[PDB]
């Protein structure tokens, strides 16, 4: 029998990148080569399949740094990382396969899905 | 907003 | 120049819902007489005004135990973190009255409004 | 899914 606020999820959102933005209650650095990005591990889990499995493990859900892959491209990061955090994806064709590549890592499907169509559209 | 689902 | 993902939003809020469900990265315990609800202090500032309030407190967003006025209903304070992790209000006459109470206490101006309108066409 | 914003 409930009603439902339809704007309620794209709020929430809104205000746990507000938090991010201003560093409220962020506990994880992710670290991708020289850069560092600062998160909230239960949107990271809750977007990522790859960060579900490391905050999920019983040792590695107590880390305040995660250290990415050193293959991994910060800007890819930095582009997936807004995503997560916005539901958009900054796609361009400079940076196309370095997104799809560290989707492909994060285990972040329709991510990956749309960069391969996009792909696909181009040869 | 607010509708029945 | 972004695409957007129109679930996103959704998808984020029902995998913390699901997190939550399982108690995985839940940081707080709320209590409400002799009622405790455990949660994620993100999803409950994200949400709610005084929550915000309470957790972007310098002293107060080390607590793990919130205690809220003993005045406030469990049952609508449960009504409105379900609410919270999933967009759905189960509204109902029995309830009515301590849901409204409960979002106007945490500052849930929506809910506040949708309970409004509700009362109003029942007089 | 996926749209313009
Ligand atoms: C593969 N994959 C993605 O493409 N994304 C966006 C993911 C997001 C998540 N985050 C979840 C899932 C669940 S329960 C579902 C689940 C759990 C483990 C494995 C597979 C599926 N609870 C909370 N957070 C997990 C995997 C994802
Ligand atoms: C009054 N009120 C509500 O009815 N809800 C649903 C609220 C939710 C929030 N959570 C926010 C807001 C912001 S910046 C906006 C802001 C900040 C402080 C005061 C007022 C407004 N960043 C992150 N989380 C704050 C107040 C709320």
């Amino acid at each position: 029998s409930c009603i439902q606020f339809t704007r309620h999820a794209s709020d929430v959102l809104l205000n746990l990148n507000r938090l991010r933005s201003r560093d409220i209650l962020t506990d994880v650095v992710i670290v991708v080569s020289r850069e560092q990005f600062r998160a909230h591990k239960t949107v990271l889990m809750a977007c990522s399949g790859l960060f579900y499995s490391i905050f999920t493990d019983q040792l590695k859900c107590n880390l305040s740094v995660i250290n990415l892959d050193p293959e991994i491209n910060p800007e890819g990061f930095c582009i997936l990382l807004d995503f997560m955090y916005t539901s958009r994806l900054n796609l361009r064709e400079g940076n196309i396969m370095a997104v799809m590549a560290t989707a492909m890592y994060l285990q972040m499907e329709h991510v990956v899905d749309t960069c391969r169509k996009f792909i696909k559209a181009s040869e | 907003a607010w509708v029945i689902p």
